[PDB]
């Protein structure tokens, strides 16, 4: 079948019960080429998370339903088998996978629940073909109205937040943050954006070439001196990876170290999230919940030596890559979603109305 | 004696009007100079009674809290130049020679309090202060003449309008200001950079005693993290430790349905100090009342 990745370094005691990684090392070295335990899709698809060539969220989202259309697409079904029953279990060792290169994100898993929920319904009387255009549909109807339409109602709705004359800072690279101002840019306001950056990753340079590239004025800077520039921010607009039941934001590591700073210069917080990526399981800090990355990717070459270099000869040192964090809701002014202009406590009425 | 509590009322109210920008405290404690110069006495006790009964009678005239600061300090000045000499003739012109000094330096320390406090304005900042406060005056002209470039706000102080006095005021040096009710300080809050009122006392534990508006706008600045400064003289340090609005002395909230005049702040609403000691935290000022009390 397919081994299981072998934990890389020494991890905290608090986060022992994590998984840890390390980027070099794949998993397709003990599968067999051609691929046929895991499909070929999945393998390439794993292969690209666990290296990070794709890493948004919802670029996550898009890569895992197009590979799960292929996958439907080269699908047949066994004699004396239900369409329903075995497209799930077939599917199951396939997330497993890709959960084994990378773990999965939360609009992953709600676009994994929406799949086996369709595919669970498909008629044991329906034709096999019919069957398999009825789910690529599905998933093709399911992108565009969880994607496209939302990004775009989202961005309506914050043209009306946005005056003219303001600052807004922005954190990371968030498609959702840089489609609003774009649009915020194109339809005549006239501001200022502020870019906040945080290492190893530095997605926020991102962000910013998208701007320069819209002719909207930026500036750049990294997260610990954003304390620095908050007093000329009116306002503060954060991408989210998952809204929790309680009204947590679940978002890239320093957002709620962010939205702390912000409150402490008395400047709004928004928070712009399509509904799809809100969840039903609840988190009261960092650590229960997280994912770490490779602890190799700290070390960073400052003069001639690198001070992290070969730190696992040291017995006691420890290195934590966090990749996320969690948002208490009192730290959040205003969320944004396609329904409207909702505070965070409204995150689980939502949640009532999406299922039923 | 030689001088009559209706001609100590008079020599009061007389100093009072003669110069108005003088303050309260100032006169009372100038009257209680002269006092002194014409007491025709030979013993200490009899007078620091007398000088007990003038301040009763001219905290009777006024029921500020500054009145009855400066009684203090005098009572402490004379019981200290009683302590240096021993001799009663020997002290009275030591008392005279002293306390003439005193006036100047009181004097003086408004300059002192402007001059160290207008550092802390800033180019467009937004200044938010209460009600009409001659150091509140001072610093904004010493502001003013340093070249920048700032707005002001205040509120009404509905009981007596001295926040649209202290409005044309500024006005009459070209300052832009606005006049907002004593409702709109949280509304108006968020506009303002940094906050600057008056005191009318400094009690024990820093906190100070102001119009009755001052401790609902502290709060505010509280809610919003924006610095709340207060200027006031040394000669308003009080030993009073009140632990909550009532506890507050009767005889400074009224005459001067319910209408307190005055309200009370707890240090840790206030940023800084500005007297003409220097720049203070709220734990100086019971430093200094401590060493000065022994």
């Amino acid at each position: 079948q397919v081994p299981t990745r072998k934990d890389y370094g020494s991890k905290v005691s608090l986060f022992s019960h994590l998984p840890q990684y390390s980027r070099q090392n794949s998993l397709t070295q003990f599968m067999s080429i051609p691929s046929s335990v895991i499909h070929p899709a999945m393998v390439r698809l794993g292969l690209q998370y666990s290296q990070g060539l794709v890493s948004g969220s919802n670029a996550r989202c898009i890569a895992l339903l197009r590979a799960l259309q292929q996958v439907i697409q080269d699908y047949t079904t066994p004699p004396n088998e239900e369409l329903s029953r075995d497209l799930v279990n077939k599917l199951k060792p396939y997330m497993s996978f890709l959960t084994q290169c990378r773990p999965l994100s939360a609009s992953m898993h709600n676009a994994i629940k929406f799949l086996n929920k369709e595919i669970t319904s498909v008629g044991s009387s329906k034709r096999e073909e019919e069957a398999k255009s009825e789910l690529r549909a599905a998933i093709d109807r399911y992108v565009q109205e969880k994607i496209v339409l939302a990004a775009q109602a989202i961005s309506r709705f914050a043209y009306q937040k946005i005056s003219n004359g303001d600052v807004i800072l922005v954190y990371g690279c968030s498609s959702l943050v840089s489609r609003i101002l774009q649009e915020a840019w194109t339809e005549g306001r006239r501001f200022r954006v502020v870019v906040v950056d945080s290492r190893p990753w530095l997605e926020g340079r991102h962000t910013l070439r998208s701007l320069v590239h819209a002719g909207v004025p930026a500036s750049y800077l990294l997260i610990p001196a954003a304390s620095y520039v908050l007093p000329e921010v009116s306002k503060v607009l954060l991408g989210a990876h998952a809204l929790l039941a309680n009204g947590s934001v679940m978002s890239r590591v320093g957002t709620a170290q962010l939205a702390l700073v912000a409150r402490a210069h008395n400047v709004p917080v928004l928070v712009c999230c399509e509904t799809y990526k809100f969840c039903e399981r609840v988190q009261t800090d960092a650590f229960v919940s997280n994912e770490l990355d490779d602890p190799d990717d700290l070390q960073c070459k400052r003069g001639e030596h690198v001070a992290l270099a070969n730190w696992q000869n040291h017995a006691s040192l420890r290195l934590l890559n966090l990749v996320y964090d969690v948002t208490p809701p009192e730290l959040v002014d205003l969320v944004i979603t396609e329904l409207g202009m909702i505070p965070c406590s409204s995150v689980p009425v939502v949640l009532r109305v999406k299922s039923s | 004696g030689p001088m009559d509590d209706k001609e100590l009322i008079e020599y009061f109210k007389s100093q009072m009007k003669e110069d108005p920008d003088m303050a309260s405290a100032v006169a009372a404690i100038r009257t209680l100079l002269e006092f002194l110069k014409r007491d025709k006495g030979e013993t200490i006790q009899g007078l620091r009674a007398n000088l007990t009964s003038a301040i009763e009678t001219l905290c009777g005239v006024d029921s500020s809290v500054a009145v009855s600061s400066g009684g203090e300090l005098f009572l402490r000045f004379i019981s200290l130049a009683s302590l240096e000499y021993s001799d009663y003739s020997k002290c009275k012109k030591i008392m005279i020679e002293r306390g003439e000094l005193f006036l100047r330096r009181i004097s003086l320390s408004r300059n002192k309090i402007a001059d160290l406090c207008h550092t802390f304005i800033k180019d467009g900042a937004t200044i938010l202060t209460h009600a009409y406060s001659r150091v509140v005056l001072r610093v904004l002209e010493a502001a003013v003449a340093a070249k920048k470039r700032f707005s002001v706000y205040v509120t009404e102080s509905q009981p007596d309008l001295s926040g649209k006095k202290m409005a044309k005021a500024l006005c009459h040096l070209n300052v832009p200001v606005t006049v907002v009710l004593d409702a709109a300080v949280g509304y108006i809050m968020e506009k303002a950079d940094l906050v600057i009122v008056g005191a009318e006392g400094v009690v024990e534990n820093g906190g100070i005693i102001n119009k009755i508006g001052t401790n609902q706008m502290a709060v505010c600045a509280k809610a919003q993290n924006k610095p709340f400064y207060v200027v006031a003289e040394s000669f308003k340090f009080v030993r009073l430790f009140p632990l909550n609005q009532q506890d507050v002395p009767d005889k400074f909230k009224y005459k001067a349905e319910e209408h307190p005049w005055v309200d009370y702040t707890a240090p840790s609403l206030i940023t800084l100090l500005f007297t003409d000691l220097g720049v203070l935290t709220p734990s100086a000022v019971s430093d200094e009342l401590i060493k000065l009390y022994l």
